[PDB]
Order: C-alpha cells, then structure tokens, then sequence
RNA sequence: AAGCUCGUAUCAGUUUUAUGAGGUAAAGCGAAUGAUUAGAGGUUCCGGGGUCGAAAUGACCUUGACCUAUUCUCAAACUUUAAAUAUGUAAGAAGUCCUUGUUACUUAAUUGAACGUGGACAUUUGAAUGAAGAGCUUUUAGUGGGCCAUUUUUGGUAAGC
RNA sequence: GAGAACAGAAAUCUCCAGUAGAACAAAAGGGUAAAAGCCCCCUUGAUUUUGAUUUUCAGUGUGAAUACAAACCAUGAAAGU
RNA sequence: GGUUGCGGCCAUAUCUACCAGAAAGCACCGUUUCCCGUCCGAUCAACUGUAGUUAAGCUGGUAAGAGCCUGACCGAGUAGUGUAGUGGGUGACCAUACGCGAAACUCAGGUGCUGCAAUCU
C-alpha cells in the first residue's frame, strides 16, 4: 500500500491521524456502508448491526479499530464511506497547492500537519 | 558556400560519422591535435591547464583548427616552438549533412556538408602543460582561443601533473619513490600484478627501499 | 612457444573452451545426443547403450544409460575377466570380444530375469540373426551399440563384440554389412568365415603358417602359447569351452579386499601434493623480491 | 635426459613441381615412381597466374610420401649428391629440413631420354617416438616442448650421423 | 518499401548469449515434459528447426501435447480487446521448465506441514502471506558510538 | 437498444511476493569489430632510399610500413557489461497427497502415459486494495479528413513545417 | 612464421601456430568446428494421403513455415536423420 | 585418495614456462598372415602383450604469470532513469522534490566440483 501511496503523492495530501482527528471525523463525517446505501451512523445500533460479527458494536469501538490497526481493520475501514471534506476554512497556507509538502507545497505525506489541515477541513 | 555556424550548434541529431554507410565524407579541416614540444618528457612540464566547454553543443572542425592555430601561435609567439606542449582532446566525427537548394522539399535527405565534435558540459577542449613560470603566458593563449568558438568555455589549472591522472603531490612520492619509468611523450607505472622478473627488469631503480 | 606465437589477453578472454570430455578427445557429442536423446512421448524409458571401448589390449563393455547428473552403469564386463572362463592370452582378438558381449549379455539378461528365456544362440554356426521376440511374452532387452570414437570398418573387433552381445541374446539392431567376411562387391556374407574369426580361425593360421616358416619370429609372439603347451589346432575347443562356461555362470563375482580403499587413499595421498598457502607464496615472492633484487 | 627420446624419420616427400600439366608431368610422375615404388600422387593448380602460364586445378605437380628404411635409403642416394653438406638455413625452427637437386639421375637412376631429365625438393620431416599423440584419432594432443624437435637439436644428430656438414653462420 | 519478415528484427533476441555458442549440452534434452507443465519460451538461435516466433520470446505456457521431438505449448496472445488461444509447436531446444509457481508449491507444502503440527498443539494457524509490515521500536545505544557530525563540502574541481 | 443466465460469485488500465524475458539509456575501447592524436621501444636474407662499398643472404644510417607495452578521441545501422519505465507466468477446492482399474499407445517389464473408482486435510481456503456485482447473446447508428500540449523522436538551417 | 632445384611478390612440397579472423548461390542479420564449412561413398523424402498449427490477420485468403498421423522409400553398424 | 570406461555442469576446467609423479591403469610401444584403408600399416584395419620406455601423453604442484570465476559502504548513491511544479535560464541547458539505480575503476579472495561402474600399495 505504502508503494500506492508513493504512486499518487502528487495529487492527495495525507500523514499520520491522531486519536482527536480520528474522532472528529466518524463523529462528524462518518457514514457506513450499508447495501451502498451509505447511512449516518448516528447510533451504535447501526454498527453493531453490521460490524457487530467482528466485535464492533460502538462508534467508539469502530474508532478504536480504526485507529490501533486491528484484526479486522480491513473490514472497519471498507465500511466507512469515503470521508467528504469541505475546502480547509484557514487556507492552505500554501501559495500554490501541486507541489510536494517539503517545497512549500500541499500534496506528499505532512507527517503530523495532516492533522491541521483535516482539522481545518472537517 | 559553408552555411553560418548557427545552423549546427545543437546536437540535434544522433551521431552521424563517416562510416561504410554515410562513406563521403569531407576530409576534416583540422588534422595537427598534438603542437609544441609534444616528444618532452612529464617531468618537463608539470603544470597543465584546460580549455572546458560549459554547454552541450557542436564545434565545427573550422572553428577548432582556426582556433587551435590561434592559441599555438600566441603561445610560440610568446613562448617558443619547445615551451609548450599543446594537444586538443577533441576529434569531430560528427558529419553534418545539408539539403542542396524544379523540385521541392520532396526526399530531402542532404549530402555530408562539413565535420564537428560534440562536446558535453564539462568536457576538456584543450589541454596545455608547461612549467608553473609560464602559466599566465598559456592562460592568455586559451583566452584568445576561447574567442574562436560559440558558447561559453572556462579556463581551469589542473591539480594534476601535466597530461598524468595523478595530482603532482601523488606523482611527486610515486617518482621520488622510484616507480615511475619515462617514455617517448608519457610515462609508465610500476605494478605489483604480473611476473616479478619481468617487473624486476623494468624499474630497477626501485626495491632498494628508498629514493 | 615462439614468441612471435604466444597468444593476448584478447585471445584468451574472448576464446570459448569446448566441453571437457571434448578437450580430452573423448565424447563425440554429436553422436551422444543422437544415442541418448528419447522420445519425449514415453518419458522415462533410458535408451541403453552398449558402450564398447579399448584400452590397450584390453576390452570394455558397459550398458549404460544417461542422467541428468550423470550416466549410470546398468551391468559392466570387463574382457580381463575371460581367465575365469578359460581364455588366458591376447584379450583384444576379435574373439575376446566377441567372448565379452556375450558375457555381458547374459549377465545383464540374468541381473534382469531374462535368463531362462532369451538364451539367445547356442550352436554359433556363424549365422546372422537377432534375438527375435517371443510369441506372447516379454519383448527382449535392447540396447544400442556404442562404438564411441571408433572408425567403423567391414570386419573389426567392436562388430566382434557387437556379434557376441546379439548371440548372448541382447537385442542390438545391427546390419551385417561391416562382419568379417563381407564380399565388398557381390552381397553375400560367408559364414564359415564368419564363424572362423568367432573362434580363431585367422589367429590359429597365422600359428601353424609360422609354426613352419619362422620360428624366430613365432618366437616370441605367441611365446605363451608355447610356454603353455598348445597350438593352433586346440584354439576353436578353449573359445568354445570359455562359451559353455559363460553361459553357465554369469556371476562377476568381485575382486578380494587386498588393502582396502582408506589404505590405498592413505599410500596414495602420499604422493599427492596440496597447494601452497597464500601466505606461503606472499613469503616466497618476498624472499625472491629480497635475494634477488636486494643487489645479491 | 633421454632413454626413449630418440630422433627418427617420420617421413621423406619428395616433390617435382613441373610447371605445367601434360607429357612432362606424367613423366615426372613416372620418374617419382620409380624413385618410391609407390604411386605418386598429383597436385592442381589452386589459383590461375598466366605468368606462369598455369590453370586452376591444372594438375601441375607430383610428390611422394616414403617412410622408415626406404626413406633412409633415398636420404644417404641425394646426400651423396649434395656431398654432405647443407646449411645453417635449410633447417624448420620446428626441426624438419630439406634440400634440393637437379639433375635427379645423380641418384641412381639412368638417364632414358624418352623421359628427360628433372629436378627434384627433398623434405624429410623428423621425429621422436611417440608422435602418434598428435596424429591419432582419440585423444589427440600435442606433445611437451622438450619431447618435440629442435632446430639445434636436429643439426646436431644430422651433424653426428655421416658427419656430414654445417658450413656457415 | 518495409521487410516484414518471419524473422525480422530477431537479430539480438536471437543472439547466441557470447561465450556460450556450439553445441548445446545434454540436460536440454534429458528433462523431460508432460502435459499441463509451465515452461518457458526462449529461441535457441542455433536450432532453426521447430523454433518460436519472435512475438512469443520470453512468454510462458503450458504443455498440452507430448511429441518425439517437441512439445505443444498453449498461449494466451492479447490481440486487440480480447485473449486468444495459439498452439505452438516447439522444439524441446527452446523450452525450459518454469519456475513461476515453485514458491507456490514449496509455500503449499510447508503450509499442510505447519498446520498438521496447528492440529497437534492448540490451532494457531497464522499461514496467510502478508506485506512487508512497517518497523517497530527499537532503543539506540551510544556506547561505543556517539555520532559523527557531517557537513556539506565546499565546491573542488579535481580535473 | 433489447435483454438473458446467475449472483458473494466471479471481477480489476493498481500494488505486493515468487519466477522469467529484453539490448534502449548509461557505459566501454591500454576488450572484439570499425574509426582516430602522439610519441617511445623492437623487426626484416623480406619497400624504396642512401656513406663504405668490386659485391655480400653486408655492416651502416634513412624513411617507411608491420610487432610490443603506452597515449588523445569516437559509433543509428559497434560491443564484453548493462539499467529505469514498460512486459510474460504463478499466488489452491479446477488444491495437495495416498491407496491401484482401463488401453489397441508406450515399456525389457502392469514399465510408463493419459483418464478413472476408494480415502485423508475446510474459509488464514493461502498476499494487498477495491468491486453501485459477475458472466453471456443478438441487432443496428454514426465514424473511418483529425488537430494540440509535456515527454521520447525522424527529416529539414528552419517553420504557427 | 620458419623451411625445399629451376621458383621470382604469386606455382608445388613440409612442419608449427591458428575461436573461426574462412566458407555456407545471392542482400543483410543471425547460426555453424570430429560442423552447418572441405574431400569422399550411397541415394531421390524435392515423393503419397487428407487434417492441425505459427507469421501477415478480419484471427479471411495467399505466400512461407512448424510439429504429428497414415504410407512407401534413402542413408548409416546404429541410435537416428 | 590414484586410475580407467562412460559422464553432468562446460575455463575456479583455458593459455604460457618449469618441476614432480610409487602402485595399478591408461599410454607410447612390437608385427603385417588374416578382415580392412592408404601416395605412405603415419592415420585407419587386424595380430601380439610378447620385445621395450615414463621421454611424451595423462595426473599433480610452482609463478607479486596472462585469462577466467567470486566478493566488497572500491568507485557510487555517481551516470542514467519513472514522477512534480505558472522552478532557474535568451537559449544551450540546469538545480530541487518523491522514488529506482548501473558500467568502468580499485582492492580482496579463488584456480574445478562432482555422478555411475570397475580397479590399485
Ligand atoms: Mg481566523
Ligand atoms: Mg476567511
Ligand atoms: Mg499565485
Ligand atoms: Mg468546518
Ligand atoms: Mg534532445
Ligand atoms: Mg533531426
Ligand atoms: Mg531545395
Ligand atoms: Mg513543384
Ligand atoms: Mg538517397
Ligand atoms: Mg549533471
Ligand atoms: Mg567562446
Ligand atoms: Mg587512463
Ligand atoms: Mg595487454
Ligand atoms: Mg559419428
Ligand atoms: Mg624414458
Ligand atoms: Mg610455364
Ligand atoms: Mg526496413
Ligand atoms: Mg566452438
Ligand atoms: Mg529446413
Ligand atoms: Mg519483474
Ligand atoms: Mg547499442
Ligand atoms: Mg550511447
Ligand atoms: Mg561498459
Ligand atoms: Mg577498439
Ligand atoms: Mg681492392
Ligand atoms: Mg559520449
Ligand atoms: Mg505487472
Ligand atoms: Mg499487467
Ligand atoms: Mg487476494
Ligand atoms: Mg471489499
Ligand atoms: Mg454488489
Ligand atoms: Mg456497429
Ligand atoms: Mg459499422
Ligand atoms: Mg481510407
Ligand atoms: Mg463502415
Ligand atoms: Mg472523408
Ligand atoms: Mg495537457
Ligand atoms: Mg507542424
Ligand atoms: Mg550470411
Ligand atoms: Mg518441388
Ligand atoms: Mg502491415
Ligand atoms: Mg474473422
Ligand atoms: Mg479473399
Ligand atoms: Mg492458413
Ligand atoms: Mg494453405
Ligand atoms: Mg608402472
Ligand atoms: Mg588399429
Ligand atoms: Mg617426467
Ligand atoms: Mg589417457
Ligand atoms: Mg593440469
Ligand atoms: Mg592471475
Ligand atoms: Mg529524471
Ligand atoms: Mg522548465
């Protein structure tokens, strides 16, 4: 996967997510895939429901699946739609966004400022 | 009749030199790359300086020759026949072709129209050994020669001796050592692969231990 | 070596050696592929040669098949071993090969369990014939007649044991055409010759036709034959009796232990010499650098 | 250091190069043949020249193989013309040498007109024992440097038999 | 005008591999080959009888057809959209057995060894190929190693 | 466009792993081949000169070409080496393994070959990621002047060629 | 390269070295050394029957080619070809 | 361990120059009635194992040997290369970012391994 990223680091921005990050955003912006048909989680009946044979049946325990990989992470994440961001609110601090995160750009891997600018996006 | 220098600056086409194929080929307008006391020995002259191109581009055998005669004569002119050893390190076999003006441009594949050398960046021009005392003397000939040719080229000292890979440090101890061994214009090395006879016979001086 | 001869650097590094058992004028590959190579149809069935060679006066016969990491020797005859059986001079005449293929035929038609059946001929009349199959039952063994090197001429001693394998019962698919006794012109092949040479008939001539005309020269050739008491009348009767006995023991029974391998290893690595130590020739050219060029 | 490296005579070719095909080369031939007892054998032109007026495969010469005893024989029969004496040259770096003779009724044999009258090169080729290693079919090989002829070495044993000469540098 | 020929362009694909010309050795025709074997296309350029065609140089296939002096190899040949089925004849001179799934059938075997011994112990059986994982921690002594501190070099000529 | 057979089944302009294939880039030339600068050292009964020469298969200088170890520089149709990007195959139930029938092929041979009967091991059943599924059939439109940009690249001094 | 009357730069004879620097109709490129080249011996498989396959491709045709089946033959001691 | 017959890989095996090699085995080696082949019993065919040799073949060892094989943060993270930018530069060309990454060079080590059968102080 690290060789799928290497071959698409010109157009995504990506890093390392923390625990807050992660939080906010299936709290916020976290759908699931049910008969594709994707739903708002908004009640852990929903998980459970579905992620429940895997021993998932809390937002929080999606979260935490999520977060330390897990057994059954493949699973937890294929169920998450795809996160919808909106435009960073601050900017993109950047004057011009195609250039990698070292040249004063936005696409490449920011270790931790993914952290920020999904943040800032969420 | 020869079309401007312009026309053939670039290396835009691949190598193209006289062969069983092309087979028509100009004689090259420059044929003396050695100049000078080209039979002196190494320890003659120590110090060498170059003539470097800065650019990938063509030199035009006309242009290298009237240089080369240029910077030899300044350097005789001011130096002497015996106080210079000049040699170019460039040999043009590029053949440049030209289309020949009741037709059009129908099958225009020209005819061999002149030579050149291509020369990448970095790339020794001219290389001019003679003692240290003569060095501003040698320097002013390249600068003159530098005049006779498009794009930039820089004048550089050499760290090493003369026309030798070893900086004169390093060829000082393998001498004052006793493992060198003079020739018509260049010097041999001695190795310590092969027959130890036939090493022995060549480099006697040596294996005494000291100078 | 001329120095206007001695090869460069180029040479050698661009020279491509040929196979080592060419180098020693050994293997004619363009005939062992041709030998060995099987159909690819049936995949496993080794095509079994009968490789036939000639030391100096003394006869090889092996059946052999290839593998990939190396041929494998199915039975093996050795002409030396005819004292067993009875013939105790000149094991390279045209009948001690002969004596040999027959000896290995039935050895190998024993080692197999072709023995009561296949005995091939008996009553050598001199006859061309193969060991034809046997009417519902197993076909017999065949091999392929390895002459290697040899120069094939009409009438030779490697057709000699090639005749002796057949009429042991081995099927060797052969023509008759290069036997002793082939008429170069008309095509008829004389069996009374034939079976001459099976025996002796041309080496017993030659003992009774110098027996009156040179006996200094009978001297010494064929000294043995005297020494043991027995002209050329005899000879047909001790090849004969060296077949009945073949026939009636195939056995090869080994040589005696006589100082066993780890003592011959031992005896002989006494005379074979192990290289020398890098440090050993570092030393030896330092000692050379320093009595010869040390001004003495 | 030699027990068994004795020099003997591999073989004699003697060779008339009759410049031309016809009456005179089967003469020559004649003459060749009763000079070995064996059938000579011819040799065709390989290339054409026309200055020397010859054809390719023209069949332009003669020579004969002869060894042991018979080859002794012919050897001593044109040494005696050559009265013993040949040169420092003559002589192969590998150890051959050969000479040459006109006049070949000096050897013997009558004059017959109905023939003429020819010349003859002599080349005897030497060896020790053994030489069968590079002449045989298997294992063929090359024999050591100081098993095979020398120059030195083959003036020297022709030198020590019938004394014959050296005669210059 | 353009040489479309059989051959055509196959000069160095066809090259003898220098200082490997002659005869080709025994082992070539010693393996052996059954129907449904992987093997490998390579023209051997000094047997011009039963070879390739160009196209299939460096392709593999399998045997469907065990003759005396060749092999019938199946390949799949991309022409346009689609995959077609070509049947080559091949000399068994320009065939090698193919190793593409040895690693499969060693993984197989050693895969049925540990899990026989999964089902002697308590089941663990933990035999799925996975990618190279990221490192983990590790603690970095200094004993004996305190770090050499680099600069960049000021610019040299060295000519 | 019409649909049809199916549906967690197979499916993939992607990665990974194992295993192949290649002669471009670069490189090389005191390696082959073909070019190319310079000396130095050898060599002729064997190129021409040319002092001593009556000549010499004669000594000697001379310039030549050949041999030796070096030297400067090169190739679309040169090359030992040799990438990157692209490219073939494999990653299981159509698997793996054992027990032993059929035949006219094949074997010295119930030897093998091919196809079978009985039996043993289940989703960590054998890498990744994804999949608004997968597979199949018929019929018919328009089109069959193309042009442009980064990069590779041929011709041409060049061209909005 | 060194050697042999006429014989010379070039005739024929001998030995030594020789990775192919040769030859294999022809263009070129592959390939080839107890051969694929050179000398010799025996031959007509350059034959008979109808299929499959590869290249060009529409996976039509033609040209050329490959590997088998069924015959009848050639050569070789033979495996074989 | 030697040796032979047949081998696999086909130079760590080849090339050059020397030196050593018991036993056995190979060999060279003797002969021309017979089969057979030659200009020539040199090759090829046959006979002898008798008469003779380790001289050569063959085996091993020696050499700051040539060649060859192997290795290395030796050179070199260089040359080249996939990807990016409204980067530099009149241009030629060039630097940077995320990756892949040679050849030469240099130095070090090595010089056949091994299958079947028979045979040997
Ligand atoms: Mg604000
Ligand atoms: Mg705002
Ligand atoms: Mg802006
Ligand atoms: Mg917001
Ligand atoms: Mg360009
Ligand atoms: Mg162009
Ligand atoms: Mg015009
Ligand atoms: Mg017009
Ligand atoms: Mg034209
Ligand atoms: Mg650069
Ligand atoms: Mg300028
Ligand atoms: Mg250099
Ligand atoms: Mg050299
Ligand atoms: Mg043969
Ligand atoms: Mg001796
Ligand atoms: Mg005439
Ligand atoms: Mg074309
Ligand atoms: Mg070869
Ligand atoms: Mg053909
Ligand atoms: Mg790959
Ligand atoms: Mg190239
Ligand atoms: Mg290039
Ligand atoms: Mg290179
Ligand atoms: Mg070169
Ligand atoms: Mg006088
Ligand atoms: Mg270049
Ligand atoms: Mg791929
Ligand atoms: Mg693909
Ligand atoms: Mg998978
Ligand atoms: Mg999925
Ligand atoms: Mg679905
Ligand atoms: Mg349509
Ligand atoms: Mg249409
Ligand atoms: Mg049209
Ligand atoms: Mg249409
Ligand atoms: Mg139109
Ligand atoms: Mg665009
Ligand atoms: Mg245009
Ligand atoms: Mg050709
Ligand atoms: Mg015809
Ligand atoms: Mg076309
Ligand atoms: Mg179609
Ligand atoms: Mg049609
Ligand atoms: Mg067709
Ligand atoms: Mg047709
Ligand atoms: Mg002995
Ligand atoms: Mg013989
Ligand atoms: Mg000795
Ligand atoms: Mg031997
Ligand atoms: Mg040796
Ligand atoms: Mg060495
Ligand atoms: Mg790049
Ligand atoms: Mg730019």
């Amino acid at each position: 996967t690290l060789e799928l990223l290497k071959l698409i680091e010109p157009y995504v921005a990506y890093g390392y997510p923390s625990y807050s990050t992660i939080r906010q955003l299936v709290y916020k912006r976290g759908f699931g895939k049910i008969n594709k048909q994707r739903v708002p989680l908004s009640d852990n009946a929903i998980i459970e429901a579905n992620l429940g044979k895997y021993g998932i049946l809390s937002i929080d325990d999606l979260i935490h699946e999520i977060i330390t990989v897990g057994p059954h992470f493949k699973q937890a994440n294929n169920f998450l739609w795809p996160f919808k961001l909106s435009n960073p609110s601050g900017g993109w601090g950047v004057p011009r966004k195609f250039k990698h995160f070292i040249q004063g750009g936005s696409f490449g891997n920011r270790e931790e400022f993914i952290n920020k600018l999904v943040k800032s996006m969420n | 009749a020869r079309r401007p220098a312009r026309c053939y600056r670039y290396q835009k086409n691949k190598p193209y030199p006289k062969s069983r194929y092309n087979r028509a080929v100009p004689d090259s307008k420059i044929r003396i790359y050695d100049l000078g006391k080209k039979k002196a020995t190494v320890d003659e002259f120590p110090l060498c300086v170059h003539l470097v191109s800065n650019e990938l581009e063509q030199l035009s055998s006309e242009a290298l020759e009237a240089a080369r005669i240029c910077a030899n004569k300044y350097m005789t002119t001011v130096s002497g026949r015996d106080a210079f050893h000049l040699r170019v390190r460039v040999h043009p076999f590029h053949v440049l072709r030209i289309n020949k003006m009741q037709q059009g441009m129908r099958g225009a594949w020209g005819k061999p129209h002149g030579l050149a050398a291509r020369v990448d960046i970095g790339q020794i021009i001219f290389s001019v050994r003679t003692k240290d005392s003569n060095k501003d003397v040698v320097v002013e000939g390249l600068r003159r020669a530098r005049y006779k040719f498009p794009g930039q080229q820089k004048i550089i000292l050499s760290k090493k001796w003369g026309f030798t890979n070893l900086d004169r440090p390093e060829y000082l101890k393998k001498r004052e050592a006793g493992e060198v061994k003079d020739d018509g214009a260049f010097v041999k090395f001695l190795s310590k692969k092969g027959s130890l006879e036939n090493n022995i016979r060549e480099f006697p001086e040596y294996f005494a231990a000291q100078a | 070596a001329f120095q206007k001869d001695a090869k460069s650097s180029a040479y050698s590094s661009r020279f491509q050696t040929p196979f080592r058992r060419r180098r020693e004028g050994k293997t004619d590959y363009y005939q062992r592929k041709r030998l060995v190579t099987q159909h690819k149809a049936k995949y496993n069935t080794p095509k079994y040669r009968l490789v036939v060679r000639f030391t100096n006066k003394d006869i090889i016969c092996q059946i052999i098949s290839s593998t990939i990491t190396g041929d494998v020797v199915l039975a093996a005859a050795y002409s030396h071993e005819l004292p067993r059986y009875g013939i105790t001079h000149g094991l390279t005449n045209w009948a001690a090969a002969y004596a040999t293929g027959l000896l290995i035929a039935r050895r190998t038609l024993q080692k197999l369990g072709l023995d009561e059946t296949y005995k091939g001929v008996e009553e050598v009349e001199g006859e061309y014939e193969l060991t034809e199959a046997v009417e519902d039952g197993p076909r017999p063994f065949k091999v392929f007649l390895d002459i290697g090197l040899q120069r094939t001429t009409t009438g030779a001693r490697v057709f000699g044991a090639l005749k002796g394998a057949s009429d042991g019962g081995l099927y060797v698919p052969h023509s008759e055409n290069r036997f002793p006794g082939w008429d170069f012109e008309t095509e008829e092949i004389d069996p009374e010759l034939l079976r001459s040479y099976i025996f002796g008939g041309h080496v017993s001539q030659y003992m009774e036709e110098l027996a009156d005309d040179d006996e200094e020269r009978f001297s010494e050739l064929f000294k043995g034959y005297l020494a043991d008491d027995i002209d050329a009348d005899s000879l047909e009767d001790i090849y004969t009796s060296a077949h009945e006995a073949i026939r009636a023991d195939p056995a090869f029974k080994p040589t005696e232990k006589k100082f066993t391998k780890e003592q011959y290893a031992a005896e002989s690595k006494k005379y074979r010499q192990t290289k020398l130590s890098k440090e050993e020739r570092a030393a030896r050219v330092a000692a050379k650098i320093a009595a010869l060029a040390g001004q003495q | 250091q030699n027990p068994m490296r004795d020099l003997k005579i591999e073989k004699l070719v003697l060779n008339i190069s009759v410049g031309e095909s016809g009456d005179r080369l089967t003469r020559a031939s004649k003459v060749l043949e009763q000079l070995s007892g064996q059938t000579p054998v011819q040799s065709k032109a390989r290339y054409t020249v026309r200055t020397f007026g010859i054809r390719r495969n023209e069949k332009i010469a003669v020579h004969v193989t002869v060894r042991g005893p018979k080859a002794e024989e012919i050897l001593e029969r044109g040494l005696k013309v050559k009265e013993y004496q040949l040169r420092d040259r003559n002589f192969s770096a590998t150890g051959n040498f050969g000479f040459g003779i006109d006049e070949h009724i000096d050897l013997g044999i009558k004059y017959d007109p109905s023939i003429g009258i020819f010349g003859m090169d002599f080349y005897v080729v030497m060896n020790r024992p053994g030489a069968r290693v590079t002449r045989r079919k298997r294992c063929k090989g090359t024999v050591g440097n100081s098993h095979k002829t020398t120059k030195e070495d083959t003036v020297s044993w022709f030198k020590q038999k019938y004394d014959a000469d050296v005669l210059d540098k | 005008g353009k040489s479309h020929g059989y051959r055509s362009r196959t000069r160095y694909m066809f090259q003898r591999d220098f200082r490997k010309h002659g005869a080709v050795h025994l082992s070539t025709y010693l393996k052996v080959y059954k129907v449904g074997d992987i093997v490998d296309i390579k023209a051997n350029g000094s047997i011009q009888k039963g070879m390739p065609h160009k196209f299939y140089q460096g392709k593999t296939g399998v045997v469907y057809n065990v003759t005396k002096s060749s092999v019938g190899v199946i390949i799949n040949k991309m022409v346009g959209n689609r995959y077609l089925e070509k049947r080559l004849n091949l000399r068994v001179e320009h065939i090698k057995h193919s190793k593409c799934r040895q690693e499969f059938l060693e993984r197989v075997k050693a895969n049925a060894a540990k899990r026989a011994e999964a089902k002697a112990q308590g089941v663990a059986v933990q035999l799925k190929r996975q990618p190279a994982q990221p490192r983990e921690s590790r603690i970095v002594s200094t004993e004996g190693n305190v770090p050499q501190t680099l600069a960049p070099v000021p610019y040299e000529t060295f000519i």
